C-alpha cells in the first residue's frame, strides 16, 4: 500500500477565508503524475478527483473551489484546498485516497468548525 | 497486455491451517488496484485490498508497500470449511464514482479437509 502521515482532524473558524485538508503519502515513489490517481471523498461521495493519466481534475459544482496543487503529488502531498463557503457547507469526515500504479491507500481527516470570540 | 495469473486452480487445506492464494500481475499498468474476492458476480465478497480495512486473518506473501512488487499472493490463517469457495485476484482501472474491473485471474478453488485429532 501507499502509507500516510495521518492527522485525525483539522479545525477552522469564521476567520479562515480558505481551508486546507492535509493528505501526505510517506512512501510515494512516482516518477510522473500519469502514474497517480487521487480521490477526496466527503461522506462517501467523490468531491475531488485527479486522474493523472488524463491530467484531469473533476469537482461537483457544490464543491467548485476544491483543488489540489498537482506539482506536489510527486512529494506525496495530496492536500485538498477549498474556500470558506465550501468548507462551512461541508464539515465532517473526508477520505483522501491515493493510487500510484498498483499501490493504493487512504486516510481519514475530520474538518471541524470551531466557534470563537470576534470583535464586530 | 496485462495478465493476472492465479497459477493454482485448486488449494486443499486442513482445518486450522493456512491457505496460500497465489496471484502475480505481468504488469503494474494501467493505474489501479488489485483486490481479492470470494466469488464473482454481484454478491462477491471482498477478501483483501491494500487499504486499511478489516482483513485480520489475511497476510501477504510479498511486501505490497513496494512500488515494483508484482506478487499479490495472500495467506488466510486458521482455515475452516466456512472459508471454502473460489477466490479471484482482480485488477481495476481507476474511476469515479466507481473503479472499473479491468482483468481477473482464473480463480482458485479453496477446499477444506478435516485435521486428525
Ligand atoms: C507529515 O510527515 C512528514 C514526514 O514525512 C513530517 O515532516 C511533516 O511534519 C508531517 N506533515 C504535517 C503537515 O504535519
Ligand atoms: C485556519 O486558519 C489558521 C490560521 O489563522 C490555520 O492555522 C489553520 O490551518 C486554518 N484551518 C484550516 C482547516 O485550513
Ligand atoms: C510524463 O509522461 C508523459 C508521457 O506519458 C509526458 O508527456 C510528460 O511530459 C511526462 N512528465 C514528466 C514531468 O516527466
Ligand atoms: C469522523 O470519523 C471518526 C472515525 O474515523 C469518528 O470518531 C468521528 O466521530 C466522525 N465524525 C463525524 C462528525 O462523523
Amino acid at each position: 500500500q501507499l502509507l500516510f502521515n495521518k492527522t485525525k482532524s483539522v479545525e477552522f473558524t469564521f476567520g479562515n477565508d480558505t481551508v486546507v485538508i492535509p493528505c501526505f503519502v510517506t512512501n510515494m515513489e512516482a516518477q510522473n503524475t500519469t502514474e497517480v490517481y487521487v480521490k477526496w471523498k466527503f461522506k462517501g461521495r467523490d468531491i475531488y478527483t485527479f486522474d493523472g493519466a488524463l491530467n484531469k481534475s473533476t469537482v461537483p459544482t457544490d464543491f467548485s473551489s476544491a483543488k489540489i496543487e498537482v506539482s506536489q503529488l510527486l512529494k506525496g502531498d495530496a492536500s485538498l484546498k477549498m474556500d470558506k463557503s465550501d468548507a462551512v457547507s461541508h464539515t465532517g469526515n473526508y477520505t483522501c485516497e491515493v493510487t500510484e500504479l498498483t499501490r493504493e491507500g487512504e486516510t481519514i481527516i475530520e474538518l471541524k468548525y470551531r466557534v470563537v470570540s470576534w470583535s464586530t | 497486455e496485462l495478465q493476472v495469473i492465479q497459477p493454482d486452480k485448486s488449494v486443499l487445506v486442513a482445518a486450522g491451517e493456512t491457505a496460500t492464494l497465489r496471484c502475480t500481475a505481468t504488469s503494474l499498468i494501467p493505474v489501479g488496484p488489485i483486490q481479492w474476492f470470494r466469488g464473482a458476480g454481484p454478491g462477491r465478497e471482498l477478501i483483501y485490498n491494500q487499504k486499511e480495512g478489516h482483513f485480520p486473518r489475511v497476510t501477504t506473501v510479498s511486501d505490497l508497500t513496494k512500488r515494483n512488487n508484482m506478487d499479490f499472493s495472500i495467506r488466510i490463517g486458521n482455515i475452516t470449511p466456512a472459508d471454502a469457495g473460489t477466490y479471484y485476484c482482480v485488477k481495476f482501472r481507476k474511476g469515479s464514482p466507481d473503479d472499473v474491473e479491468f482483468k481477473s485471474g482464473a480463480g482458485t478453488e479453496l477446499s477444506v479437509r478435516a485435521k486428525p485429532s
